[PDB]
């Protein structure tokens, strides 16, 4: 999965 | 697994600890800016840099200190020393620079500021993932305002829907 968010 | 600095985008004196994931434009929109109301004459401050990260679009830019970059073992640290040297040369120029020349520099920084904000705007969506999250969101392949198609990126659908629903509706149109 190429989509990520900053956590 | 390590992150890599692509570009230093800006510098500021900010509130101590106003760095990392809480400083993305989308964290700020959800929870407020960690640097809100910071007046450098009324509280402790620290030098913070706005980082464009390799393989992450501009919506994910974060503010960081030299300390947080080193703690996270990020690659591209040679760029820090370069940026510091560039910024030292600019301060020096400004200190012995005409009102006129300083005037044109300040207009150029405002236009650049404006351009950087465009990069955080989805212009259109051009693909979506077959896989959905448990909450039913695909991911979306986004074309960003002011950037070429080479800088398109996969983004979390839940995140993109918060602000760019009209782009989602246009795409599935």
């Amino acid at each position: 999965r190429t989509a990520r968010s900053k956590v | 697994e390590f992150e890599t600095i692509e570009r230093f985008m800006d510098c500021r004196i900010g509130r101590k600890g106003a760095t990392g994931a809480t400083t993305t434009i989308y964290a700020v929109e959800a929870d407020g800016d960690p640097n809100a109301g910071f007046e450098k004459n009324k509280e402790p401050g620290e030098i913070q840099y706005l980082i464009k990260w390799k393989g992450w679009s501009h919506i994910h830019n974060t503010w960081e200190t030299e300390e947080t970059l080193k703690q996270q073992n990020v690659r591209g640290m040679k760029k820090l020393d370069n940026y510091k040297k560039k910024d030292q040369e600019t301060k020096r120029w400004l200190k012995n620079a005409s009102p006129e020349d300083v005037e044109y520099y300040n207009c150029q920084q405002e236009l650049t500021d404006d351009l950087h904000k465009q990069y955080q705007i989805v212009e259109r969506i051009i693909a979506h993932s077959n896989q959905k999250s448990a909450a039913g969101y695909p991911d979306y392949y986004c074309k960003w305002q002011g950037l070429p198609y080479s800088e398109c990126s996969w983004e979390d659908g839940a995140l993109i829907s918060k602000k760019f629903q009209a782009c989602i509706d246009e795409y599935f149109s």
